């Protein structure tokens, strides 16, 4: 793991050198915008033109089918010297290892979709109005009662986007004069919501509760930066599970410290609300944390319930305040009615109230599939991140040129994966995420493992001894 | 605390000093091999190629190539963004003592002949002066000031 | 794909040559060959 | 001449490599 | 250097404020709960009401070709897309919808968003950075000002729809920054203002931008599909080529009866937004059945241009029947479908005026079966335009219930104002 670092730095330096060399001619053969400033300066997008454009076919692949265990991938064929990949006919059937349907709700199933269609036949796909005006229907009133009695809090609100649920709610809770302490690896919606408020932002080391206390004591003993005024509030923000890393938060230790120093806890659990937990109640049911010890609880309906939107769960007073001062509730358009019927029906299937047993089989299959896959990868020699119970499990690649090689050798043998590189990760740590679904069968996973073994032999990403 | 700036946070992982030295040994071997010459005339080329690249990368360009951080570092060079602006840290000391060591090698192997001694001393003085702790956020006569 | 054709593939992805243009890698593979004969020829006479 | 400058520079090296890090003050 | 025992006492002495302030008795009201639709004739509480609070200006909610188009997409794709546009979240209907939009407007490329509110607080920070200069209208809605605050640039404001003020401000900027000539400069406006119901004078903004070398970002949500002769927005209403506007954004919750938003412009600008934005790269993509309804709506608008003639007649008729109001005054433009009634001689208080309007909306819904909308401003909102009552008139409203909304609103003003 030392020669791997040396090779990674060497290859990135080679890319840097060649990109600068080509940029020194491009900006010189332009002498062979009528007073308008350029959209973007030459070096403000260097890695989009010199790194990302080289490996372009590995992203934004169109699909012509529903996002299920198997799907159809359209192929692209650019002619203009690899500038704009445009598509053709003639798809190919691949195995899905890159979508986010953890519980398998992302296609047509025989309970949810028939009820979704008859709600659309009656409410017509949108209300064209906000929730405070004409955007509240019967469906919207029933959805919040369903979310409340599934998350375990006195009250809840539902919004139409999950990025907005962070970036428009955080400004309402804290302002100038307050403090926000954030985990280093929090999502971009949290960071943008924190910047959208006037509060001060400090950060603590990822998932290390002994540094959170060190930051809290130093910030409380000093006060606001130049004028040592007391802080009005402190809010600590964590995530239930971290998808790039695959790991679960140390939530009991965080909640014990926050009570000691009188901070408020904001929990973002979008990759964990349906996936983990014995009855699928998230991280609080798995780690035995009392749900009255967190003040705000947020989630998304995209990863497990096969829909769109987000929610905030808290106390009665919090929700009454938000429904009076929140910009997303006052100014936006309500969540579409056929897209709320989906969440209602998915919660009824999980809770077991559809009069069937499919909701327990889904929860038993997602736990069984991911444990088997993670235990099978580790004995082959791969470096796999994650704890034990997550459904997402990255594989370390480390070398920038091993991203297109891995992706393109998997796709030729009908397996579809996700890879991520530099700008989005640290320099040394490119990886490939694997998302396991409850709709994958046992004889699909054996085929995927057989392909990935061969590809990892060729690329040389078996960094540990086998068994 | 964690760095929170992709433009500098990578410089703390292992293997970076070793790769810095290996690149400079590889460059010397390339200069010797492509155009047969003597060790001194090769260490001079390495010494003066390490000045153009390093000065432009560390002390001339301002800002970051990543646009998420809207423009918060528009007025800072890469050297001034390092370690959040804190002075005389470990990595700053290493980056300061590299041109000094690379100057002695290029002088003792060239027998201190003058045609090259002027250039090899000018490079080192310019490179070391820009890294003084009191030279922070200051531009000379307004050049590269806006 | 036999042993040599395999080790060449490994070298290409380990040093970044795989995701470059044909001339960019051509300008590097030849520059490495020039460096190799120099070492293999100043070790049979210089140290002899 | 050819060995006094080397000592001169070796002195400033050991002066530099002993200082303690610090950060600038506020307003 | 504090000893470790002093910090314990210091941390024990600190006491924070509550997460939220106490909930007073005047801020726990509830809105109506609808059944059966949101069209011009919806249903509330078992009674039949006339709706003036939904923004479907074309009357497309409940259209046969939209139900038929959405059913087929629901039977073939499901409901969600399960990931962002950069990881297998690109279904082929997204690629068809972007092409259909840009062929309607007459541009090279388009880009789709999953939330209609996010298309403006993710686009402005994508172009404007810390050193730049933005000139905004002062009347822009909250989505624009959030994007203005997230982009760390310098913001200057000019008075609402006042072109002398805009010219003065542009000359003033083009003297302060006369030194650095490579300055990025933008003008931010809005085709029909949501907070006033007034129409931007675009033929003069274009003359002024070409004189000082500025770029325009335009928000066409309440003009797209209603305002031209053929529906192509404000540009063909003022007869300016679409190429002179640099960025055009819109929301699909108005007049297309859908959800989402788009942006349109060059192939160079659209390709830069696909890689560095925020509601496009870090959010899930639009559900396919919502994109499959936009395609059918754009076709229906493109084949039936007498809807846009009928909308204007409805607006003019409501103006003819509402001109004898006593305590109020019409302060909106005569073409826009957002009729905005103002409150003349305010009671004096910033919170006693709102109580009067909230009371006169409730009585309208209770006694006469009318849904109207009154101003609701967040404490994060920086708009200082007057408050009042708004009516969203659509092509689906009949002449019978169009003079029912004037006769019922002239009666509560001569009885609750003076
Ligand atoms: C072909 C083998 C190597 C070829 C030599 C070229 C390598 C030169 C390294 C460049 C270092 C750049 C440091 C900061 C540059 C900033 O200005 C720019 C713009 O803000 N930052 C960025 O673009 C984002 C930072 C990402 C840069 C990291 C990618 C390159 C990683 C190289 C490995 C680090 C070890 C080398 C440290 C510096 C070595 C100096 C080169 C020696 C000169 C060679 C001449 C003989
Ligand atoms: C904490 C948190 N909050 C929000 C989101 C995105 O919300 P949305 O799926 O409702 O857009 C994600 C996943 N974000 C996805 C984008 O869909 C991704 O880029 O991986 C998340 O982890």
């Amino acid at each position: 793991m030392y020669l791997t670092a040396v090779s990674t730095y060497f290859s990135y330096g080679l890319l840097f050198a060649f990109g600068q060399l080509r940029d020194f001619f491009r900006r010189f053969i332009d002498w062979w915008l009528q007073g308008y400033a350029p959209i973007c300066l030459g070096h403000e997008d260097f890695y989009i033109r010199r790194l990302y454009h080289r490996i372009q076919d590995c992203f934004e692949r169109p699909i012509s089918s529903a996002p299920d265990a198997w799907f159809d991938v359209v192929e692209r064929y650019s002619n203009d010297n690899n500038k704009t990949l445009k598509r053709t006919t003639k798809t190919s059937r691949c195995l899905n290892l890159g979508s986010y349907n953890y519980l398998g709700f992302g296609s047509f199933d025989e309970y949810c979709t028939p009820r979704v269609i008859e709600s659309l036949k009656k409410f017509s796909a949108s209300t064209c109005s906000s929730r405070v005006d004409a955007g509240t229907t019967s469906v919207h009133a029933e959805l919040e009662e369903c979310v409340t009695r599934f998350v375990g809090k006195p009250a809840a609100v539902v919004f139409g986007m999950g990025y907005a649920t962070n970036s428009a709610i955080i400004p309402v809770l804290i302002g100038k004069g307050g403090l926000i302490i954030s985990d280093s690896l929090n999502h971009s919606s949290i960071v943008n919501g924190a910047r959208g408020s006037g509060a001060t932002i400090r950060v603590f080391q990822h998932n290390t509760p002994s540094h959170l206390e060190r930051v809290l004591r130093e910030q409380i003993a000093e006060g606001q930066p130049r004028t040592h005024r007391p802080w009005k509030k402190i809010i600590v923000v964590v995530e239930g599970i971290y998808s790039m890393e695959g790991e679960i938060c140390h939530l009991p230790e965080v909640v014990a410290i926050c009570k000691k120093y009188k901070a408020y806890v904001y929990l973002d659990e979008a990759h964990s609300i349906g996936a983990i937990g014995k009855t699928g109640k998230g991280i609080c049911e798995l780690l035995g944390v009392d749900t009255a010890d967190v003040d705000v609880m947020m989630g998304t309906f995209t990863k497990s319930f096969g829909s769109c939107g987000g929610y905030i769960a808290g106390s009665k007073e919090l929700i009454q305040y938000l429904k009076h001062q929140c910009p997303a509730h006052l100014y936006a358009t309500s969540i579409p009615t056929p897209s709320a019927q989906q969440i209602i029906s998915a919660i009824k299937v999980i809770l077991g109230e559809d009069g069937s047993n499919r909701g327990a089989q889904k929860l038993a299959r997602i736990r069984e599939n991911s444990n088997f896959f993670r235990a099978e990868l580790q004995k082959m020699g791969f470096e796999v991140l994650g704890d034990n119970d997550s459904p997402v499990m990255p594989i370390m690649l480390y070398n920038p040129a091993k991203i297109p090689a891995f992706s393109r050798e998997c796709l030729r043998q009908k397996v579809a994966v996700v890879v991520v590189g530099f700008p989005a990760t640290p320099l040394l740590l490119a990886r490939a995420r694997i998302c396991i679904s409850a709709s994958h069968s046992r004889e699909d996973l054996i085929r995927a493992l057989k392909v990935i073994s061969k590809v990892g032999d060729l690329s040389g990403i078996k960094y540990f001894p086998a068994e | 605390p964690p760095d929170m700036n992709r433009n500098t946070e990578w410089f703390m992982y292992p293997g970076v000093w070793t790769t810095y030295m290996l690149i400079l040994f590889f460059g010397w071997l390339v200069v010797l091999s492509v155009s047969g010459c003597s060790p001194g005339m090769a260490w001079t080329v390495v010494n003066l190629a390490h000045f153009v690249v390093t000065y432009h990368s560390f002390h001339w360009m301002k800002g970051t190539p990543f646009a998420d951080d809207q423009g918060i570092y528009n007025g800072l060079t890469w050297w001034e963004q390092m370690d959040n602006g804190q002075q005389l840290t470990r990595n700053r000391k290493f980056l300061t003592l590299v041109p000094v060591v690379l100057y002695l090698i290029a002088s003792h192997t060239t027998d201190y002949r003058h045609p090259w001694l002027f250039l090899n001393t000018l490079a080192v003085m310019v490179l070391v002066v820009a890294k003084f702790p009191n030279m922070h956020k200051v531009r000379i006569f307004g050049i590269n000031g806006d | 794909m036999n042993w040599v054709q395999r080790k060449i593939y490994l070298y290409n992805v380990t040093f970044g040559l795989y995701m470059l243009d044909w001339w960019e890698r051509y300008l590097f593979n030849s520059l490495v060959v020039v460096l190799m004969w120099f070492v293999l020829y100043n070790g049979t006479r210089y140290f002899s | 001449g050819h060995f006094f400058v080397e000592g001169l520079l070796g002195v400033v090296i050991i002066i530099l490599l002993t200082r303690k890090s610090y950060k600038p003050p506020k307003r | 250097p504090l000893t470790e025992q002093e910090i314990d006492e210091l941390c024990d002495e600190w006491v924070p404020e509550p997460l939220i302030p106490p909930i007073t008795e005047d801020m726990k009201h509830e809105p109506p709960v609808l059944e059966s639709a949101a069209g011009p004739h919806t249903t509330v509480n078992g009674k039949d009401v006339v709706n003036f609070a939904s923004a479907n200006y074309l009357g497309l909610i409940g259209h046969e070709k939209l139900l038929e188009s959405c059913t087929s997409a629901l039977e073939k794709y499901g409901v969600g897309s399960c990931g962002p546009r950069g990881f297998y979240g690109t279904i082929d209907v997204h690629l068809d919808c972007e092409t259909r939009i840009s062929k309607f407007l007459g541009t090279p490329d388009s880009i789709l968003y999953s939330y209609g509110l996010s298309t403006m607080f993710s686009t402005i920070p994508c172009f404007c950075k810390k050193g730049d200069v933005i000139v905004a209208d002062e009347g822009v809605h909250w989505g624009i000002q959030n994007g203005l605050q997230l982009s760390r640039s310098t913001i200057v404001y000019f008075k609402h729809n006042d072109m002398e003020s805009l010219r003065i401000t542009l000359e003033k900027i083009m003297t302060k920054y006369k030194r650095s000539k490579n300055l990025r400069r933008y003008i931010v406006a809005e085709a029909v203002y949501q907070n006033s119901g007034q129409i931007a004078p675009l033929d003069e903004i274009v003359k002024l931008k070409e004189k000082y070398r500025f770029r325009v970002i335009l928000d066409e949500s309440n003009s797209f599909g209603v305002l031209g002769r053929s529906g192509r927005g404000l540009a063909e209403h003022h007869s300016v080529p679409i190429e002179k506007i640099d960025v055009v954004t819109a929301a699909m919750g108005h007049a297309l009866a859908t959800e989402g938003g788009f942006c349109t412009g060059n192939a160079r600008i659209i390709d830069y937004q696909r890689l560095s934005s925020s509601g496009y790269v870090f959010s899930a993509s639009l559900p396919p059945y919502l994109a499959s309804a936009a395609i059918t709506a754009i076709d229906v608008i493109d084949q039936n241009p007498d809807m846009l003639v009928k909308l204007k007649q409805n607006v003019a008729l409501l103006w003819k029947g509402l001109s004898d109001i006593k305590g109020m005054s019409l302060t909106s433009n005569r073409e826009s479908p957002i009729v905005f009634l103002k409150l003349e001689k305010s009671s004096g208080s910033a919170k006693d005026d709102l109580l009067l309007l909230e009371k006169m909306a409730d009585r309208a819904l209770k006694e006469d079966s009318l849904l109207v909308v009154s101003s609701k401003r967040s404490f994060l909102d920086k708009c200082r335009l007057p408050v009042g009552i708004k009516l969203y008139v659509s092509a689906g409203h009949s002449e019978s219930d169009l003079l029912k909304a004037s006769e019922s609103l002239k009666r509560l003003a001569s009885e609750l104002l003076l």
